[PDB]
């Protein structure tokens, strides 16, 4: 067939009217972005010769194609570092969160790091971790799994705890409400409209969670 | 066949027509010894960057 | 090693050079890696075999040599790109983008021409000497909830006051700087405090 | 280590930052040469109530430095020239 | 025979580095990217639009991934849209008011200001209007009374 590109929807514009929102919903999206890849390193000589002398000797006639191929390797490989060191270390200061969870009815266990599991991962890293799966060497990363957790445990608890205060200088602590309040005067809506409405905004940002787990979980 | 490798035991069950064995990359990575019917693992050597 | 970015670009771009140069001593399986030794010392007809390995080897050497020249100018490209990016963003305006234009709420910044490269100078304002105080979302006065404008409620103790966010300039309450919606019943952790009336 | 054997270099049970990288959280220092789990930051507990915050006192003006390349040294090869000379 | 093993493989060597180079420079794009996502979607709010999910950003998390980051994008969507029949300005007195920060809108019979991303009517005072000019020059102008506090 041939496609559509959406729904028609004529705006019913006039010189005199205008459309104004009674509600709001809060929405959580997932954005998945690549950081690093996998670090490999090639012996060039293996690769082309592996043990043979007279190779290795016909080789040298080529002169210094394989330190250029192993340097280009290893600028791809530091690079793949320098990459992760740039996402996710952008704290020097490991944050932790309260050992009491009163946000005021908003709910972080989903994206928490879990105690009970042992690698301190959070239920949604979990499910992030468990849904992806010759002179020929794989470099490990800089950085473990369990360190890039940790900076992103770093993170949530000090935009949870600090706002944008922790990015900018010292952490300073703020209500969670509070700070929900500021994020919403930051997108032009009186701090009145997030006091007055604060549990139902707290019950749809934890359905939304929820609904970002189930989504993850359900989408292969 | 020829190469260098680390002759180990195997537990993998060849069928008795197979006399080698090959994994994804398509490298010999299981024999069978034709003296007596066993059938040997072979680890690369350990090769590594200083 | 502060200026380690612009010197490992110069470095990079020195040492393909050399690599380049130091390809022509090899001779990829000729006779020799000199073409006037081959052109003094054989006929044509293995003259022609033997500059054609050596035309074969170099020609795949300077194609290498391109092909990562293309590569680095295409990320000198993207920095540039990026340069260019917080020059306007930067130094010709004041960007609210948090890191973009350094550490802490961004004031001003400065150019400085650098050895292929500029250097930002970032101005910016960073709290300092935090103090802790007591804080409610809105105050209790006449059965109306008040909520500060442009602030936040804050106690010393046994006073109320509203600040502004980023620096502490306690100010007494009134309906000059707090704005009234609804009663007291609705807003969670609402605390009573006398408004003062011009 | 996980990246492989490191010969010469005492293993230590504190942690620094990471100095000389080796892998797997590994990193080298000279103090004779250590190695260690390199540390993330220096650990900080945000004092979190419901009904406190932290409000500014004073300010510093700090500056700082970006270092971004812009340009290349302009290099042509004549290939003519540096095939055959 | 060997050298020719030699050239083949190492043009097999050199076509992989290639490309191994090119996908790196495409990661790094993506890592530079995702280093910006972090900065300003988690440390900050960002007035970009998209830039930190649909919708008017309000916070967003980060998740470990292997290999990659997973931003939660917290925004706020607005719903539930009511047609208003709304002004530039309202005529009192001979003079022009304007909304300090609001939007005059009218449900048929009466004229209230509201902010404009969530409906909540307030009556037109001279405390949340500004006084320019007279109601002579603004196309449009309605006239209704406004409230002295
Ligand atoms: C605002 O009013 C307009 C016009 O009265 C509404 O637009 C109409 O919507 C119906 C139902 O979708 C359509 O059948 C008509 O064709 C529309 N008219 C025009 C001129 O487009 C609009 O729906 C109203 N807004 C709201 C939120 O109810
Ligand atoms: C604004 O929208 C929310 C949901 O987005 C509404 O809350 C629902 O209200 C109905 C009826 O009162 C209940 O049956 C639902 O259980 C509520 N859902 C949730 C998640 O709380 C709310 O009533 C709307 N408010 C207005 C003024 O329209
Ligand atoms: C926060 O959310 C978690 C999960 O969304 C809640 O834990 C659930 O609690 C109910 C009732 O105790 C159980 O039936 C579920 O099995 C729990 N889910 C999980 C994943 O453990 C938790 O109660 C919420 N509230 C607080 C204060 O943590
Ligand atoms: C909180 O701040 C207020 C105002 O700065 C303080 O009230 C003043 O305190 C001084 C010293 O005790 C008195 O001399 C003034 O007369 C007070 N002013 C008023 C209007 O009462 C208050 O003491 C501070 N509280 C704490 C615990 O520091
Ligand atoms: C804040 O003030 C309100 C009203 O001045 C108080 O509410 C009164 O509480 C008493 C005892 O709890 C009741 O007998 C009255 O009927 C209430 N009046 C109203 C209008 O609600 C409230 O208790 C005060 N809160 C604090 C913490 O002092
Ligand atoms: C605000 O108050 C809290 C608790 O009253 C302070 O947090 C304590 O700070 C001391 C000094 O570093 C630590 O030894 C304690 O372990 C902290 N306790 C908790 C529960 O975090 C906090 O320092 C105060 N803030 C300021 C700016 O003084
Ligand atoms: C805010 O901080 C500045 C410096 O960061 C303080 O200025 C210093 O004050 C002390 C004592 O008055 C002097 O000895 C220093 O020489 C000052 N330094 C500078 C650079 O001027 C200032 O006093 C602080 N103000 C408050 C209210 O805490
Ligand atoms: C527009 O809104 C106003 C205020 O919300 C409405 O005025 C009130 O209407 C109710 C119901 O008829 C009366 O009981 C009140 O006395 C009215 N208040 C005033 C100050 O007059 C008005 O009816 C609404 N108009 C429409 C067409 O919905
Ligand atoms: C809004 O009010 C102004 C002034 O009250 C109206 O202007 C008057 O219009 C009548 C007839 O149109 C004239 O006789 C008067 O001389 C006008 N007075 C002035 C001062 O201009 C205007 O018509 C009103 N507009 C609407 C839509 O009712
Ligand atoms: C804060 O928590 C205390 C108990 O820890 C409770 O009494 C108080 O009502 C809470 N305040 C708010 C605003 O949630
Ligand atoms: C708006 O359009 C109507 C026609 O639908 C017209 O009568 C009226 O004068 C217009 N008003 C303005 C301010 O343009």
């Amino acid at each position: 067939y041939t496609m559509s590109l959406g729904a028609e929807n004529s705006v019913a514009y006039s010189n005199n009217s205008i459309a104004i929102p009674t509600n709001f919903t809060i929405s959580v999206t997932t954005e998945i972005l690549p950081v690093s890849m996998t670090k490999t390193s090639v012996d060039c000589t293996m690769y082309i010769c592996g043990d043979s002398t007279e190779c290795s000797n016909l080789l040298l006639q080529y002169g210094s194609f394989c330190t250029q191929l192993n340097r280009a390797l290893t600028g791809i490989a530091v690079e793949q570092d320098k990459n992760t060191q740039e996402v996710f270390a952008q704290v020097k200061q490991i944050y932790k969160t309260p050992p009491i969870k009163d946000f005021g009815g908003f709910n972080f266990s989903q994206i928490l790091p879990d105690p009970s599991k042992p690698s301190k991962r959070s239920p949604i890293e979990d499910l992030l971790f468990n849904k992806v799966t010759n002179g020929l060497t794989v470099l490990p990363p800089l950085l473990t799994d369990e360190m890039i957790a940790q900076y992103t445990s770093a993170l949530l608890a000090g935009t949870i705890t600090s706002g944008w205060t922790f990015g900018a200088g010292p952490a300073l602590q703020i209500p969670f409400p509070m700070q929900m309040a500021y994020r919403f005067n930051g997108i032009g809506v009186t701090q009145n409209v997030l006091y007055e409405n604060q549990k139902l905004i707290a019950n749809q940002f934890n359905s939304a969670i929820g609904k970002i787990q189930d989504s993850l979980s359900s989408t292969p | 066949l020829t190469g260098t490798g680390v002759l180990t035991e195997s537990n993998k069950k060849f069928l008795p027509f197979q006399q080698f064995g090959r994994d994804i990359a398509d490298t010999t990575d299981a024999v069978r010894d034709p003296q007596t019917l066993e059938i040997l693992d072979i680890t690369p050597c350990s090769f590594g960057g200083v | 090693s502060a200026l380690g970015k612009l010197q490992d670009v110069v470095n990079q771009n020195a040492q393909a050079l050399n690599t380049l140069v130091k390809q022509l001593s090899s001779n990829f399986g000729a006779i020799s890696s000199v073409l006037n030794d081959i052109l003094s010392r054989l006929d044509p007809p293995e003259a022609e075999v033997q500059i054609d390995r050596l035309i074969t080897g170099r020609l795949q050497s300077l194609q290498t040599y391109v092909t990562q020249q293309l590569i680095r100018a295409a990320e000198i490209r993207a920095s540039a790109n990026l340069a260019a990016t917080k020059m306007s963003e930067c130094v010709l305006g004041q960007s609210k983008r948090v890191d973009f234009c350094g550490k802490g709420y961004h004031l001003m910044s400065f150019p400085q021409s650098a050895p292929h490269g500029v250097v930002f100078l970032h101005v910016t304002y960073v709290p300092a000497q935090e103090k802790n105080f007591t804080t409610a979302p809105a105050i209790c006065h006449d059965g109306k909830a008040h909520f500060p404008r442009e602030g936040v409620f804050v106690s010393n103790g046994t006073h109320w006051f509203v600040t502004q966010r980023n620096f502490y300039e306690p100010q007494i309450i009134t309906t000059d700087n707090t704005f009234v919606s609804g009663n007291c019943d609705v807003v969670i952790g609402i605390v009573n405090n006398t408004v003062y009336d011009p | 280590t996980r990246a492989g054997c490191l010969i010469g270099a005492e293993h230590v049970n504190n942690s620094y930052e990471c100095d000389i990288p080796i892998g797997a959280g590994i990193c080298a220092s000279y103090q004779s040469i250590i190695a260690y789990t390199m540390s993330l930051g220096a650990e900080n507990s945000v004092a979190y109530s419901n009904n406190s915050i932290a409000i500014p006192t004073n300010f510093t003006i700090s500056v700082t430095t970006e270092i971004l390349p812009v340009s290349m040294t302009k290099t042509s090869v004549d290939c003519t020239m540096y095939i055959c000379g």
